[PDB]
């Protein structure tokens, strides 16, 4: 289980700096010191889902359950930003794919749908870690909490799909099981830290307001 | 531990009413303030955005329809305007108990005395009724389905 | 449950069984002559002209029995209708704009008039108008109609069957002769454009 563990930290740490490490912002391309990235006008995370891709593959042959979901964090990610925003039209999602096969949540073929299922993978994933016991992040290792981890999971989750329902139904409308798929709070939720509770609170206001549900 | 509201078309209670089991004899202590309107008054939120289109054939009566973090709620929705809520559930756990059929038999019975309140030619809309014999009639009626 | 007070009351276990009035609501039929309902209508008309100035004024101070009384025979109506109590169920609300105004032309008038009004026709240049016409009115047939202010009883009564149904909708009558059947009238009703546009997100 070492080399699981070794690979997990690996992975994990070379997966969050290769992601933020390449076109962190890529309209300009200052292309001196071309040591962590190739940082050119193409460089739009590329090395980052090969990476990722043998990241995923490593961590579901490391078989974790906590820091697991993490690797679906990173590749959801990978899909959302450099298949959507400076996409090109690349979308070099295969081994993501063959990581959906294996793991959760394959059969997609479009977007806010394959996201959507990643996310509902990552959040199950997230559900089977059951009990870590430890300390991973070590910001804080006696008091701290998962549900301060899946608060701010459910929340990118949120925020990442709660706007594809146009409040002009007519364009882009699916169903408004957001609320239905919403009411997911039955945490305790009692101040862990209070900036954590207003931008909750905030958001969570917010996407009713957005969807005409004022009470 | 049961908690009856008619709200009617303008956000307005025109009848509101607790009440409770003596095998619990309080009800809700400090959680009877936010289990009140603001809960109903979400409710009323479901309700507007659930009775105008056909499909989520009984198009009055719903059911169970939603849940905040300690119990979950019913509704009933009549074509006179009005939006039927009964509020149930002990306090301890989380109450699962929908009968909804001998309840479906509650308000299409409790309808008939909203009704002849309302065919009281003195009585408008739009203001609440103290009437001293239909609230005492629905406690009974109540009795007939706890 | 005062509007004052709260909504605090007392436990369940009792039985307060003492009550008053409370009796059946079936269709009795007891059936008054139409000369008794006549005079009350006229001198209703009378008061009317007695205590207001014009003409669109003593049309509102009209048209507010009805806004009284539409709500009323609109749920126990369909109450009856679409329906002691031994209750099968209660069916279907207003889907649309056109079951709702079939449900004045199936049995709101043979509930009053023991007949049928005889179309319901969906006009021709807009969709906001419709129309519906009485052929031969029975309340109002003694009124010699060149005023055609003495029928806005019936356009107040439609108004208050759909005010409660959702649509807000001006209503008005007309008369029009053109048929054999003379001094039939018109009543010409709109709606308002959201409740039109809440039909017109898909219809």
């Amino acid at each position: 289980r070492s080399q699981q563990k070794s690979l997990g930290r690996q992975m994990k740490i070379l997966g969050n700096f290769q992601l933020l490490a390449g076109r962190y912002v890529d309209a300009l391309n200052s292309f001196v010191d071309a040591i962590t990235t190739l940082y050119k006008v193409r460089d739009y995370l590329w090395l980052g889902s090969a990476l990722d891709g043998i990241s995923i593959c490593f961590l579901l042959l490391s078989y974790r359950n906590s820091i697991s979901i993490a690797a679906m964090q990173s590749p959801r990610n990978s899909i959302m930003s450099l298949s959507a925003p400076a996409l090109n039209i690349d979308v070099e999602n295969i081994n993501l794919p063959l990581l959906i096969k294996c793991i959760s949540d394959k059969v997609l073929y479009y977007y806010d749908l394959s996201l959507m299922h990643n996310s509902e993978y990552a959040p199950q994933v997230v559900y089977c870690e059951f009990l870590l016991k430890t300390l991973t992040f070590m910001t804080s290792c006696y008091k701290s909490s998962e549900f301060s981890k899946d608060v701010l999971d459910n929340i990118v989750k949120n925020q990442h799909r709660a706007l594809s329902d146009i409040p002009n139904s007519p364009m882009f409308p699916r169903f408004e099981v957001y609320f239905y798929s919403n009411k997911l709070f039955e945490l305790q939720l009692k101040e862990m830290q209070v900036e954590a509770q207003i931008k909750i609170y905030s958001t969570m206001a917010e996407v009713y307001r957005l969807l005409g549900y004022k009470r | 531990p049961q908690y009856f509201a008619i709200i009617g078309k303008k956000d307005n209670p025109v009848y509101e009413i607790e009440f409770t089991n003596a095998e619990n004899p309080q009800g809700f202590p400090q959680d009877l303030k936010e289990l009140n309107p603001f809960i109903l008054h979400a409710s009323l939120d479901i309700v507007e955005d659930l009775q105008w289109q056909i499909n989520p054939t009984d198009n009055c009566y719903l059911g169970k329809v939603d849940h905040f973090y300690g119990l979950a709620i019913t509704a009933y929705i009549s074509y006179s305007g009005m939006k039927f809520v009964m509020i149930h559930g002990n306090s301890a756990n989380s109450s699962v108990v929908i009968d909804d059929n001998n309840m479906r038999s509650f308000y299409q019975e409790v309808h008939e005395l909203y009704v002849k309140t309302l065919m009281n030619p003195f009585y408008k809309i739009t203001d609440p009724i103290r009437s001293p014999a239909f609230d005492s009639r629905v406690r009974t009626l109540a009795r007939k389905h706890l | 449950v005062g509007p004052k007070q709260a909504i605090t009351s007392e436990a369940s276990t009792t039985y307060y069984i003492s009550r008053i009035y409370s009796e059946s609501l079936l269709f009795k039929r007891q059936e008054a002559s139409l000369s008794a309902m006549a005079f009350l209508f006229q001198e209703m008309i009378s008061q009317l002209h007695r205590t207001c100035k014009t003409a669109g004024d003593f049309e509102t101070k009209l048209s507010d029995y009805g806004h009284n009384i539409g709500i009323r025979l609109l749920e126990l109506l369909n109450f009856r209708a679409s329906v002691s109590n031994y209750i099968t169920k209660m069916r279907r609300r207003d889907l649309k704009i056109l079951d709702i105004l079939q449900f004045i032309h199936g049995t709101l008038w043979s509930y009053l008039f023991n007949h049928v009004s005889d179309d319901l026709v969906k006009s021709s240049e807009r969709d906001n108008e419709y129309m519906i016409v009485d052929n031969f009115p029975t309340l109002t047939q003694f009124i010699p109609g060149e005023n055609v202010s003495c029928e806005y009883f019936v356009c107040g009564i439609i108004k208050g069957f759909l005010f409660n149904a959702g649509f807000p909708c001006g209503v008005t009558a007309h008369r029009m002769p053109q048929g054999g059947h003379s001094q039939r009238t018109v009543y010409l009703i709109q709606f308002d454009r959201q409740v039109l546009d809440r039909e017109g997100l898909r219809f």
